[PDB]
């Protein structure tokens, strides 16, 4: 607790008054929250929906490049291809948080000497890639979505917490110290009409007898 | 404080303490998860909790919710039996297992 007085009851009220506003403050952050979340989600879901497009491409020609030709020759060609390394994921630091989007390094143009025998196993490579294409970028779209959504649930049980735990707690304090401090100022105007009963006392019992 | 001395045989039923006892402690725990609950999403959670979520609503609305209806002693503990019925066996960790089998259903 605090020792009641004057000063610290305008010192609740000051935090009180401060924490009314943090409330406000981030239902307004949460709103822009919102707003991006619908901003996201739109275009989260038409990537999606491109990607199953270019799945469709790619499966379509790769069931097709294993049918006309065997299995065997894609089987070969698909353990002579390099493994298409160094593919990572910087930085989209923003609400002060690293979100890691995802960029590639493809050899591609460089074919495995491109002097090839077989004719469907290079049309269905390009369809992969551009199957990986757009698979990255439901990717990259996919994780910020979901630090955002999760920002929001960080904001909404900490608006809820600060409301429903730190309003009434510094509204207990604040009924203490007021019942507090006109307990003290009733006595003391106790006091003063003891004193005024000395005074009335005083001069009127010394006036019979003097 | 004194229900200890209003309960027992040849005053209610034999298990009066005990049900009462039990009705507690399922619905504190209920009303801790929804407490719980009251942080992080509806997911990241097990079943009895889920249960005592259902028993938590059920006692507000079937056991405390009456009306004005005249609800007996009796009728009172047969409630509680059929609130208490949508709890596993192994989870009535306190009463004695005869009130058990003669009772929850």
């Amino acid at each position: 607790q605090v020792s009641p007085t004057r000063m610290n009851l305008l010192q609740r009220r000051g935090q009180l008054r401060l924490a009314q506003k943090g409330v406000d403050l981030l239902k307004k952050k949460r709103d822009a929250l919102v707003a991006e979340f619908f901003g996201l989600v739109r275009e989260a879901m038409e990537a999606r929906k491109a990607l199953d497009q270019a799945a469709k491409e790619a499966y379509a020609a790769l069931l097709l490049a294993q049918a006309f030709d065997g299995p065997e020759v894609v089987a070969g060609a698909a353990l002579g291809v390099p493994p298409l390394e160094g593919v990572e994921a910087e930085v989209e630091n923003v609400w002060g948080s690293k979100v890691p989007r995802l960029k590639a390094t493809f050899p591609d143009g460089a074919l495995l000497s491109p002097v090839g025998t077989p004719a469907y196993t290079l049309e269905a490579s390009r369809a992969f890639r551009r199957y990986a294409e757009a698979l990255i970028r439901v990717a990259n779209t996919e994780t910020r979505l979901k630090k955002i959504g999760e920002e929001i649930k960080k904001t909404t049980r900490r608006v809820n917490a600060l409301e429903q735990v730190v309003i009434p707690g510094i509204r207990a304090q604040i009924r203490f110290i007021q019942q507090v401090l006109e307990q003290r100022e009733r006595e003391d105007t106790f006091r003063l009409k003891r004193i005024k009963g000395k005074i009335e006392a005083r001069e009127a019992e010394e006036e019979g007898g003097r | 404080r004194l229900m200890n001395n209003g309960v027992g045989k040849g005053k209610t039923r034999e298990d009066h303490k005990q049900v009462s006892d039990q009705l507690y402690s399922a619905y504190a725990n209920g009303v801790d998860i929804r407490k719980l609950v009251a942080i992080i999403g509806e997911d990241a959670l097990t079943e009895n909790d889920r249960r005592y979520l259902q028993f938590a609503d059920a006692f507000e609305r079937f056991f405390i919710n009456q009306g004005q209806q005249n609800r007996s002693i009796e009728e009172s503990l047969q409630i509680a039996w059929a609130l208490l019925s949508m709890l596993p066996q192994g989870e009535l960790k306190r009463i004695s297992k005869d009130h058990i089998g003669k009772y929850y259903g």
